């Protein structure tokens, strides 16, 4: 989750978002690089009272300022291309759970074995329990075994969402007769916070989600007990 | 291709004019022939209320709302099976 | 097919479309179609510049595939040159309109 | 005298100031729809009852600017204003065609306004995304009244550009080639044949969810065999093309304020900044898929996206050091104008670099419905678009009206107007950072500072338009004619005086060939 | 008097009469669909009908009779009718990407298959192949009408043109048809919308270009074009063949290779 | 029929200072005033409609 | 740019009531409206 | 018989982010293979794996509504 | 032949500087102000 006056990104959770943080410290290295050379180089043209107002040679100088930006976005293009194909990897899974958008909730189902499903509400403003997180909060939480390869599979049942865990480097969006796949892995266990990251009406700011990563054990026995 | 018939050094509006009467017209028949011709309804398709046809989302704005505008009671059945 | 019937230009053009129709005809150029042909562009042989009133736009292309015309008004009387270039140029008021 | 005069216009002048006060106006009400939106998330809490009378009004906020404001004032308004003038056409191709043009944009406002007074309204956004803008989620007018909006200007869009492209080919002097029109000139004629191009795609798009709406058919409705997908790809592939349609004419404006303020004669590398124009114009037809990273399209399909999107960078980098080297060695008079273009030159520049980082499928994913997104359009479009409309409108505002403006006032709007921008977005890119989603009404607790702050700029930002307002009648009040103007010899829209006759160039310009 | 050569328009109302009737059509159409009138719709196609009549009478004075149309002024129009027409073939390239888009990934609501289950399509070889050959013939007929015109045959100009006015109206109600006796509906699923949409909008656009030629055909006959003089005639051929080709390629797509 | 486009060139080229959507005859004028007449009591009319249409029913 | 003297200058007076004109009319109509907010909901 | 299952392995026949052609297709293997297998004096325990794969992917609304659709004999799927 | 010049190429009067205050008060205003009446309109329905 957010802790107030943050800057960047939430903690990484999970390895592949541990990734994007520092791929995102090497692309903010360049556009500071760029936005400062830009904003000096515009001090300089200004701060002289010399002149050439006659005619300059634009043949010479337009191959230095189209070849550096070419070599600079191979930079960017390189590891951007390669994480994204390290996120869509092939992963064979421990687990696969289903989770169903609707106006205005969630559903989760887990059905490897059994048919256990549940919908997961927000909690209230007005019905927590002090320490509890303001429009963050959900009844059911999504419970999960931390270290473990989990599919993650997103449809709706009404209107467009789109699943978000800012934590994990998650977000698929939930589109009707549509069954999106991402493979979701925790390093650590604990609870971390999401939300609905599509337009859908009403109480489309009051649909949240919370996973909560516990070991193998304490997972399989949740199973037995909802059950 | 260059079809095979074989002018193009005798040009102008008449050359046009043999093609509209000595090609294109007599194609238009032909076609007209062939299909007056394989006329004679065919045996109507035996309903099945299938959920991916016949959609009903919000009525039509005109006579019963359940009436699509070429409606043919011949082929065309409503949700519930044939008309009479 | 070749019959008759469909009247022509000559015949049945009438407005403005005559005139440029007719203007064309003899080599004469009063509502701008064509580009003017330049001359030396020196004082004794300045570039002729038709108007109706006592002023007119001149646009000087200094050097042949220049990107930037060298606008100015050309007035009435003596032959006043480009600011860019130093050509010469004279308005040549009348004719155009019989 | 009157009716024949504004109602009836042939005359590319008065049409361009009826698209200029049409825009005026139609500012105002997105100016108003802006603040309702950081009143909002101005505190915690709610203040106007749930995310659908709010999403009415940011998607109403988006139409209003895009279609109602930025396109008509820049197109429609400084498009027929200098045009002919800048090229000496004594008017566009099709004068009457031009009228009806603008004709259509206020009952196209009027349709809008409708769309948010009927039942609870057009709470989608300004992407109408269905299965949302469906007759289930959302029945009643609603909704098809906004369609019939955008159907309405977008045949005002189409036969503007029709107009432009025509006239900008057809009504040059004889001796003129293409590579000898102002650079303006060049933005307007290309912006339109993006306009051509895009929106018959997107009215396709439009007809099309109308008709799931009304007639049964089943584009978009999986029930139907449709995919809510198919609509993203039309809408989107209009959708990138009219983000490089608000830019470009304002490209076009700053490379003319730039030359004019440096005292050149032409501004630097012409057939680069050309090019660079056509290159950005093409090569954004290829890219629409670049707002759909998290819809789960093929990763070889998104790789392909991700590198198409980053190359635009390069011939838009060889527009912005151009301009550099334009301002390299000038005398530079410091006008509000020139405040204005190079207010543009380093907002804008950071607007696309935060545009280069989003072009990141990989990184996307966490930035996606995000404030981040809202920050990098913020700030080509409220910094970018905006402030070349400002100073385009402040340098030739004595071309249209014959009088001058007073540039200490002009000066002190360009200051607020500054800060309030800056203060109001630079903040959303951490909010979007830390994870704050778009389309919300209210936020857990941490995002509360900068969502404040963020609405304290808001605000500044309206005082700065009120401001405006008085300065433009200032202007009116006092009535300083214009003596003289700088540098006529390159710029020859100035050269019929100010305002110039409601006949220009009755008899055309003389250009010799050689 | 001017010393150019292009066309400085008279003031005039219709661009206004065209706006506000798009309006009342607009408004109409969101009437009749939700709150069940039809007499908004019905006065906004009636004001647009009478714009259009008058619009265009106009060019025809200021062209035909006050010879306004100089080569610089009729080359612009050209520019203009070509422009027109690319933005329309774009307008159709969307309903095509709707059809490419469904038949090539076909959901598991319609069988996982292309077409539809519960889909009986029409026989490509039976009138869709008639109206293939009757547009085409269109073409052949009306371009000996523009050869004719170009070479001062009037009667055959007329004949030629009247052959092609004929074959459009014959094509409109073999379509008129095939649709009633069509075994499915524009509701019938994505087979249905994608059908009935771009044909439906294909049809329309059949009736415009043969008013077009209609109103070509009434001009012919009270004198109007010369034989070198006659873009009316020559917009419409283009926008005629404009029509044949979109066909061409309904025919290729939604009836031959969807089936 | 015979060629009566000469007719009409005079006709419409005449020095009578009306623009060319009233040039014609009296038929012009009454049908503008037709026209018109009924665009802005239509736009009246969709404007009541809007007016109705925004507040609901029992 | 050379400017000729104001035809009917605008005196710091004039001005002053230029701005505050301006400003009212913007900020009065909203105000009123939004001074009324709990009065809407829960009328 | 070749179990101890988790859950549904990846299938190259459905590689990226859009899986609903991987529900769709192995609810239709196992209920022509549970067709099939019946009409011709044979084991159902065949057909079991297909079962699973589908049970574990597909949504639980999907399954519903494709279940009553075959029960009342409106399923578009050739079986 | 219409009007030319400063102040006579618009369809508004810059004759009498405070008529064209108010003018400018109801134009700019009227935009300003019709966003939050529809905001009040739509919120008393419910
Ligand atoms: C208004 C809110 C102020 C908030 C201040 C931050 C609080 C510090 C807590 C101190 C807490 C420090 C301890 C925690 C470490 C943070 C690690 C982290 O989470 O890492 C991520 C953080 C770290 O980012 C930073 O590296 C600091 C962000 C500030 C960037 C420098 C510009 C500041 C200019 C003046 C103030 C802004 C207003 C003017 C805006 C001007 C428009 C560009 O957040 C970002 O990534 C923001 C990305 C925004 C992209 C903007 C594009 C660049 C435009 C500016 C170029 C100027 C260069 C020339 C030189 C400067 C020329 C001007
Ligand atoms: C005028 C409007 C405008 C302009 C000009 C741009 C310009 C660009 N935009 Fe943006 N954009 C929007 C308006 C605009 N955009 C809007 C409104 C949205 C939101 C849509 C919605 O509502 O959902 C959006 C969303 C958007 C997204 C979607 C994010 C998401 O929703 O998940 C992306 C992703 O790639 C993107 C990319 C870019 C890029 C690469 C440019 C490029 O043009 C950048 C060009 C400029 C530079 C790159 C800097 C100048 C160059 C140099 C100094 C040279 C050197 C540079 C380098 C070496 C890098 N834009
Ligand atoms: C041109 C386009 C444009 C402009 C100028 C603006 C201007 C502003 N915008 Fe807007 N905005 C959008 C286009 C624009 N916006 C779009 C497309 C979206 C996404 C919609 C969606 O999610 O669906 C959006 C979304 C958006 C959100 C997201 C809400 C949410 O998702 O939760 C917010 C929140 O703060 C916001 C705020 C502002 C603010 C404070 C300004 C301020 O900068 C406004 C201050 C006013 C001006 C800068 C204009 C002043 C100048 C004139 C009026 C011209 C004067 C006329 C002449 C001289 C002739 N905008
Ligand atoms: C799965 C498919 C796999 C295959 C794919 C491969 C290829 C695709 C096909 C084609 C692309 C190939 C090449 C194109 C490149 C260049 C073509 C150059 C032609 C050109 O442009 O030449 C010009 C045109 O010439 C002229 O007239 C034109 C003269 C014409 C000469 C031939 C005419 C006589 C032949 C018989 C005509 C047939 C009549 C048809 C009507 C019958 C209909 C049934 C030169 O003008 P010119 O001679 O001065 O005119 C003098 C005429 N008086
Ligand atoms: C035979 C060729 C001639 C066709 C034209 C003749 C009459 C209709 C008039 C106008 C149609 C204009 C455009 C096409 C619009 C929609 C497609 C309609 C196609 C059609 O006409 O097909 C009919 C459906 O009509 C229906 O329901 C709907 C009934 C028609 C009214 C629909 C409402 C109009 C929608 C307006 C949207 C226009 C937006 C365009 C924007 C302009 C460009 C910017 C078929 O009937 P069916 O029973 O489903 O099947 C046959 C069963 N045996
Ligand atoms: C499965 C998907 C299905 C969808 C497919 C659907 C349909 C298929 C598509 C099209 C077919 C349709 C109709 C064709 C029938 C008739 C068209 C009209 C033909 C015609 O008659 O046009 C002629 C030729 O057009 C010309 O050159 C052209 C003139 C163009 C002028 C406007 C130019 C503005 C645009 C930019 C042009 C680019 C220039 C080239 C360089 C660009 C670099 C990229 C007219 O010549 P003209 O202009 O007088 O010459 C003067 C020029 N010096
Ligand atoms: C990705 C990051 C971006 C990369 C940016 C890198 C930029 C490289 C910058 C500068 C390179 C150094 C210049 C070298 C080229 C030769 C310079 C030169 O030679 O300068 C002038 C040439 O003039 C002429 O054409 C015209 C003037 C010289 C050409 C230079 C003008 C443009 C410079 C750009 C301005 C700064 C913008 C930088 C963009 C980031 C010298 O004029 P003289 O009076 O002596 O001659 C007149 C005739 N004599 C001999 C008879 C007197
Ligand atoms: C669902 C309901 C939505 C309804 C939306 C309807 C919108 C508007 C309705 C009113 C439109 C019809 C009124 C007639 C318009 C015809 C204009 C025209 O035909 O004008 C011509 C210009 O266009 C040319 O050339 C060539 C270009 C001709 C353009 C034809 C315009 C047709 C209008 C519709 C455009 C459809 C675009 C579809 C593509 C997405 C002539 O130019 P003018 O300057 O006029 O005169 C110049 C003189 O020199 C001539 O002597
Ligand atoms: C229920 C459904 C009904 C739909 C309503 C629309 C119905 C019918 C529209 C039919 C089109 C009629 C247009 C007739 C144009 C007449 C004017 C004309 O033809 O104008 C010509 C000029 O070109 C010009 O402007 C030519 C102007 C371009 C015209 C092209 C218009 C295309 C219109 C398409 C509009 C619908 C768009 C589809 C939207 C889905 C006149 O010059 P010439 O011919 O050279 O003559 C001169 C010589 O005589 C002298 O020597
Ligand atoms: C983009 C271009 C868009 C083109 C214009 C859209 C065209 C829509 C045309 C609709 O035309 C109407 O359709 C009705 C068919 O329902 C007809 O009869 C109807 O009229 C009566 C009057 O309410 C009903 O009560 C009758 O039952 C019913 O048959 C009516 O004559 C006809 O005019
Ligand atoms: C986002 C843009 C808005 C920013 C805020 C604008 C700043 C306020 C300027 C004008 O505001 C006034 O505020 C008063 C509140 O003090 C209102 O009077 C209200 O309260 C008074 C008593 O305090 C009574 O006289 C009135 O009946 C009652 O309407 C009054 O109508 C309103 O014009
Ligand atoms: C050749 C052409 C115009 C020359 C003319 O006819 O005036 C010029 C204009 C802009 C030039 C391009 C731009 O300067 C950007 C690139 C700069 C590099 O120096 C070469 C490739 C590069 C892509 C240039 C190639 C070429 O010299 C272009 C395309
Ligand atoms: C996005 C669009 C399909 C949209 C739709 O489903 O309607 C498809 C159609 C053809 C596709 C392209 C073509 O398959 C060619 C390329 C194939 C590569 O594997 C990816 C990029 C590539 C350039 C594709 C990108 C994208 O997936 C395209 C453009
Ligand atoms: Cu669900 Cu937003
Ligand atoms: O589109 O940015
Ligand atoms: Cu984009
Ligand atoms: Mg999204
Ligand atoms: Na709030
Ligand atoms: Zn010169």
């Amino acid at each position: 989750m957010a802790y107030p006056m943050q800057l960047g990104f939430q903690d990484a959770t999970s390895p592949i978002m541990e990734e994007l943080l520092h791929f995102h410290d090497h692309t903010l290295m360049i556009v500071f690089l760029i936005s400062s050379l830009v904003l000096y180089i515009i001090s300089l043209m200004l701060t002289t009272k010399l002149t050439h107002t006659s005619t300059m040679d634009a043949q010479e100088v337009e191959t230095i300022w189209t070849i550096l930006p070419a070599i600079i976005l191979i930079l960017i293009a390189l590891p951007s291309l390669r994480i994204l194909y390290m996120m869509d990897e092939i992963n064979n899974p421990s687990l696969t759970v289903k989770t169903m958008g609707h106006q205005w909730y969630w559903s989760y189902e887990y059905t490897d074995y059994e048919d256990l499903s549940f919908d997961s509400y927000m909690i209230p403003t007005s019905e927590l329990k002090p320490g509890e997180l303001r429009l963050l909060e959900v009844d059911n939480r999504v419970v999960l075994p931390m270290e473990m390869t989990i599919r993650m599979l997103v449809s709706s049942e009404d209107v467009l969402h789109s699943w978000a865990v800012p934590s994990l480097g998650l977000k698929t969006d939930a589109i009707p007769g549509r069954l999106n796949q991402t493979t979701l892995m925790s390093s650590r266990p604990g609870l971390y916070y999401g939300q609905c990251s599509e337009i859908c009406g009403s109480n489309h700011s009051f649909m949240p989600i919370v996973l909560e990563l516990v070991p193998l054990k304490y997972f399989e026995k949740w199973s037995a007990s909802m059950l | 291709a260059s079809a095979a018939k074989g002018d193009h050094g005798g040009t102008g509006a008449r050359t046009w004019r043999f093609l509209t009467f000595g090609l294109a017209l007599p194609s238009v028949a032909l076609c007209t022939l062939n299909s007056w011709l394989h006329s004679g309804h065919r045996e109507r398709p035996a309903f099945i209320p299938y959920h991916h046809l016949r959609i009903r989302t919000k009525p039509f704005s005109w006579g019963d709302g359940n009436h699509t505008f070429f409606h043919n009671p011949r082929v065309n059945p409503l949700p519930t099976g044939y008309e009479k | 097919a070749s019959g008759g019937g469909v009247p022509t230009d000559e015949e049945q053009a009438t407005g403005l479309e005559r005139e440029v129709m007719l203007a064309a005809r003899k080599g004469q150029d009063p509502y701008n179609i064509l580009a003017p042909k330049a001359t030396s562009g020196t004082k004794e042989d300045p570039n002729l510049v038709p108007s109706i009133t006592n002023k007119r736009i001149v646009g000087c292309i200094c050097e042949e595939d220049n990107s930037t015309v060298i606008w100015f008004w050309l007035h009435k009387g003596e032959a006043q040159r480009c600011p860019s270039c130093g050509t010469h140029y004279k308005l040549v008021p009348h004719q155009l309109a019989h | 005298m009157f009716i024949n005069r504004w109602l009836f216009s042939t005359n590319h002048k008065d049409i361009g100031t009826l698209y200029l006060l049409f825009g005026a106006w139609a500012g105002m009400v997105g100016t108003a729809l802006s603040l309702l939106i950081r009143a909002e998330l101005g505190q915690p809490g709610t203040l106007l009852g749930d995310d659908q009378i709010y999403n009415v009004v940011v998607t109403a906020h988006a139409f209003v600017m895009i279609f109602f404001m930025v396109m008509p004032i820049m197109i429609g308004g400084f498009g027929n204003w200098l045009v002919p003038l800048m090229i000496g056409a004594p008017d566009m191709a099709f004068p009457r065609m031009n009228n009806m043009s603008f004709w259509l944009l206020p009952p196209s406002f009027l349709l809008l306004l409708a769309s948010s007074m009927v039942e609870a309204g057009a709470g989608t956004g300004w992407t109408v995304y269905p299965p949302l803008a469906g007759n289930l989620a959302h029945a009643g007018a609603s909704v098809d009244l906004t369609i019939f909006s955008l159907h309405l200007a977008g045949v005002s869009s189409i036969l503007g550009a029709i107009n432009f492209i025509t006239t900008i080919i057809n009504m040059k002097p004889p001796a003129m080639s293409q590579y000898q029109t102002p650079l303006f000139v060049w933005s307007v004629m290309i912006t339109a044949v993006l306009l051509l191009l895009s929106l018959p795609v997107l009215a396709a798009g439009i007809t099309m969810l109308l008709t799931d709406r009304n007639l049964n058919t089943t584009f978009f409705d999986p029930a139907g065999g449709g995919d809510p997908i198919l609509y993203q790809h039309l809408f989107w592939f209009f959708g990138h093309p009219e983000v490089y349609i608000l830019i470009l004419p304002g490209f076009g404006m700053i490379s003319h304020i730039v030359t004019y303020y440096s005292g050149k004669k032409e501004p630097f590398g012409y057939m680069g900044m050309v090019w660079a124009m056509m290159s950005i114009g093409f090569l954004g037809f290829i890219v629409w898929a670049h707002h759909m990273f998290t819809v789960g399209m093929d990763v070889d399909t998104r790789a392909y996206f991700t590198s198409a999107t980053m190359i635009i960078a390069i011939p838009t980098g060889v527009k912005v050091f151009s301009w550099l080297a334009t301002l390299h060695g000038g005398n530079i008079k410091w006008s509000p104008a020139m405040m204005w273009a190079l207010g543009f030159i380093f907002l804008f520049t950071v607007g696309g670099l935060t545009g280069i980082v989003l072009a990141n499928s990989s990184l996307d994913i966490v930035l996606h419905d995000t404030y981040y997104v809202v920050a990098h359009f913020h700030y080509v479009l409220s910094m970018g678009a905006v402030f070349a409309i400002m100073g385009g409108f402040v340098h030739w505002f004595p071309l249209f009206s014959g009088y001058t403006l007073n540039d200490t006032w002009a000066k002190i709007h360009f200051a607020i107007m500054f800060v309030g921008v800056n203060m109001t977005f630079f903040p959303q890119h951490f909010l979007g950072l830390s994870g704050m989603p778009r389309r919300y009404s209210d936020y857990p607790d941490a995002y509360t500072m900068w969502n404040t702050i963020s609405s304290m700029g808001s605000f500044i930002s309206l005082t700065a338009v009120m401001l405006m307002v008085f300065i433009i009648w200032e202007a009116f009040a006092s009535k300083r004619e214009v003596l003289t103007v700088d540098l006529t010899t390159t710029n020859l829209e100035w050269l019929n005086g100010c305002p110039p006759p409601y006949h220009t160039f009755e008899e055309p310009t003389y250009v010799n060939l050689k | 008097h001017q010393t150019h050569a292009y066309h400085m328009v008279n003031p005039s109302p219709w661009p206004l009469t065209g706006a506000l009737s798009a309006l009342l059509m607009t408004s109409g159409l969101t009437m009749w669909f939700h709150f069940n009138s039809m007499t908004l719709l019905m006065i906004g196609l009636t004001t647009n009908m009478l714009t259009m009549y008058q619009w265009w009478r106009d060019v025809i004075r200021e062209s035909t009779f006050q010879g306004h149309h100089t080569p610089a002024v009729q080359k612009g129009l050209r520019y203009g009718m070509i422009l027109f027409i690319i933005s329309e073939v774009l307008f159709f390239t969307g309903f095509f990407w709707a059809f490419y888009h469904s038949s090539l990934a076909p959901t598991p609501e319609l069988g996982g298959c292309w077409p539809p289950t519960g889909i009986h399509p029409l026989n490509p070889l039976e009138v869709p192949l008639l109206n293939t050959s009757v547009l085409l013939a269109s073409g052949v007929s009306i371009t000996w009408a523009h050869h004719s015109l170009m070479e001062g045959d009037r009667k055959h100009m007329l004949q030629a043109l009247f052959i092609t006015i004929t074959l459009g109206v014959y094509f409109t109600l073999l379509q008129a048809s095939e649709y009633y006796e069509a075994p499915f509906t524009i509701s019938d699923g994505v087979y249905g919308s994608t059908f009935f949409v771009a044909t439906g909008f294909h049809g329309l656009h059949v009736i415009i270009g043969s008013t077009f030629l209609i109103v070509c055909f009434f001009r012919q006959l009270k004198f109007h074009f010369t034989s070198n003089h006659h873009f009316g005639f020559e917009a419409a051929a283009w926008y005629w063949h404009f029509v044949d080709v979109v066909w061409l390629f309904l025919y290729v797509s939604i009836y031959w290779w969807g089936s | 029929f015979e060629n009566r486009v000469a007719e009409k060139q005079k006709l419409f080229q005449e020095d009578n200072g009306l623009p060319v959507h009233l040039k014609g005859g009296a038929t012009d004028n009454i049908l503008y005033r037709v026209t018109m007449t009924l665009c802005l009591g239509g736009t009246l009319y969709s404007l009541y409609c809007l007016g109705w249409a925004s507040f609901p029913h029992k | 740019i050379t400017a000729k003297p104001a035809k009917t200058p605008t005196s710091p007076k004039e001005q002053a009531i230029g701005l505050s004109v301006t400003f009212l009319s913007f900020l009065l109509p909203a105000g009123w409206v939004l001074y009324h907010l709990d009065n809407y909901k829960k009328s | 018989k070749i179990k101890n299952y988790q859950t549904a392995p990846f299938d190259s026949r459905f590689p990226n982010q859009n899986q609903t052609r991987n529900c769709w297709q192995n609810y239709l293997d196992f209920h022509r293979c549970e067709k099939a297998m019946t009409a011709k004096g044979g084991d159902v325990s065949v057909c079991e794996w297909y079962r699973r794969v589908y049970k574990s992917l597909c949504p639980i609304s999907w399954v519903s509504t494709w279940d009553d659709r075959r029960a009342e004999g409106t399923f578009p799927g050739k079986i | 032949h219409y009007e030319e010049g400063p102040g006579k190429n618009i369809p508004f009067s810059v004759e009498n500087k405070w008529r064209l205050l108010a003018m400018m008060t109801l134009f700019f205003g009227s935009g300003f102000a019709a966003p939050f009446f529809i905001v009040r309109h739509q919120l008393l329905k419910k």
